[PDB]
Parts: C-alpha cells; sequence; structure tokens
C-alpha cells in the first residue's frame, strides 16, 4: 500500500499551502510595520513640540 | 525532491523576513513607550494650560 | 531504497526544525503586539484628554480677552 | 523493517510541521488584526496632535494679546 507516501505528499501540499500564506503575511507585517514606524515618529515629534509649546503658554499666562 | 526543496527555501525566506519584524517590533516598542511618557507630559501640561488660562480668566473679570 | 527513504526523512526533520523556528517567531511577535496594545490604549487616552483641556484653555484664554479689552 | 519505520517517522514529522505552521498562521493572522486596530487608534491620535496644533495658534495670539492687555 501507498498510504503513507501518499499522507507525506498530502501533508507536504498543505504545508506548501500555509507556508505561502505566511510569507505573504511576514511580508505584509514588515511594511506595516515600516509604515507605523515613520508615523510614530512624527507622533512624537508633534507631542513634544505640543507640551513645549503648552509649557510656554503658560508660563506666560502665570505672568498676567 | 525538488518541491521539498523549494519549500525549505520558501521556510528559510520567511525566517528572516519574520526575524527583520522581531527586530522592528523591538524598535515600535522603545518608540511606544517613549510616546506614551510624552503623552502624559502633554495630558498633564494641557490640564496646567487649562487652569492657568482659567485664572488669567478669573483675574480679568 | 533505504537509504533513500532516509534522506527524504532528513529533509523533512529540516523542514520541521525550520517551520519550530518560524512558529516561534509569529507567536513571540504576537505576544510583542499585545504587549505594546497597553502603551496604545494609554497614548490615545492621553492625546483624547489633552485635546480636550487644551480646547477649555483657549475657551479660557478668549474670555479673558474679552474682558481685558 | 527500517524502511516502514522511516516512512512512519516521516509521517509525523509532517504532521507536526503542518500543525505548527497552522499555528503560526493563527498567530499570524491576530498580529496583521491588531496592528490594524492599533494603526486606528494612531490615526485617532493623529486627528488630535492636529487639532492641538491649531489650538495652540489660537493660544499663542491670544495670550500675546493678553500680555500687551497688562
Amino acid at each position: 500500500g501507498s498510504e503513507m507516501e501518499l499522507e507525506i505528499d498530502r501533508n507536504l501540499d498543505q504545508i506548501q499551502q500555509v507556508s505561502n500564506r505566511l510569507k505573504k503575511m511576514a511580508l505584509t507585517t514588515g511594511k506595516e510595520l515600516d509604515s507605523q514606524q515613520k508615523r510614530l515618529n512624527n507622533i512624537e515629534e508633534s507631542t513634544d513640540d505640543l507640551d513645549i509649546n503648552l509649557h510656554m503658554n503658560t508660563n506666560r499666562l502665570a505672568g498676567i | 525532491g525538488s518541491r521539498t526543496a523549494e519549500l525549505q527555501a520558501e521556510i528559510d525566506d520567511t525566517v528572516g523576513i519574520m526575524r527583520d519584524n522581531i527586530n522592528k517590533v523591538a524598535e515600535r516598542g522603545e518608540r511606544l513607550t517613549s510616546i506614551e511618557d510624552k503623552a502624559d507630559n502633554l495630558a498633564v501640561s494641557a490640564q496646567g494650560f487649562k487652569r492657568g488660562a482659567n485664572r488669567v480668566r478669573k483675574a480679568m473679570w | 531504497a533505504l537509504a533513500e527513504v532516509q534522506a527524504r526523512h532528513q529533509e523533512l526533520l529540516k523542514l520541521e526544525k525550520s517551520m519550530a523556528e518560524l512558529t516561534q517567531l509569529f507567536n513571540d511577535m504576537e505576544e510583542l503586539v499585545i504587549e505594546q496594545q497597553e502603551n496604545v490604549d494609554v497614548i490615545d487616552k492621553n492625546v483624547e484628554d489633552a485635546q480636550l483641556d487644551v480646547e477649555q484653555g483657549v475657551g479660557h484664554t478668549d474670555k479673558a480677552v474679552k474682558s481685558a479689552r | 523493517g527500517s524502511i516502514k519505520f522511516t516512512k512512519q517517522s516521516s509521517v509525523a514529522s509532517t504532521r507536526n510541521t503542518l500543525k505548527m505552521a497552522q499555528d503560526a498562521e493563527r498567530a499570524g493572522m491576530n498580529t496583521l488584526g491588531m496592528l490594524g486596530h492599533q494603526s486606528e487608534q494612531l490615526n485617532n491620535v493623529e486627528g488630535n496632535l492636529d487639532l492641538m496644533k491649531v489650538q495652540n495658534k489660537v493660544a499663542d495670539e491670544k495670550v500675546a494679546e493678553l500680555k500687551k492687555l497688562q
């Protein structure tokens, strides 16, 4: 009988199908992390800039 | 034989991409910890500004 | 062919080892992103809170100016 | 004897490889889902920051005038 050989082939078939999807997911995940990293960099800078502006105006108001 | 070798090659490539991704998510985590700290600062400063402005509003009144 | 089935088995073991590493990477990635969710939640909340206070603060400076004039 | 044993071993190996691959896929799909959700949250953050920039411009000018009036 060829039962074990056939199962090896069928298991490899399924492993190949999933593997294809894993590769696509890894690539997509990388691109998304790339995109979000630049977004996070900008968020950090903007947050800091706002914080400074707020402290400045708070100090100015204190004197009024 | 060739199908299995091709599969191995694809899996090895995917491991490489995922190792890259792990390094990237660490960079993302570091950035998020920093932004959380700064967003906390921002909330505090915003509240402080609100209060200070209110105090001037009452003063001018 | 015992040699041939033995050789293929060695290829399959290699595949299994590589998949084990790959699965560990996907697992670790998921965990790290779950952890990072905490940060994103707090950031969203703080920035939202900040925006509302700034809006209130500007409102106060407007009324202050109205009086000072 | 040894051929049958080796083939049985190969079957068991491929079964485990498939099981792990399916586990990896679940994890990866969850990860993308979460990254998408977090992207949406960060979009909200981005909008709020943009709004605060505008409000700080207004605040700068009101504070400036207040100082002039005192």
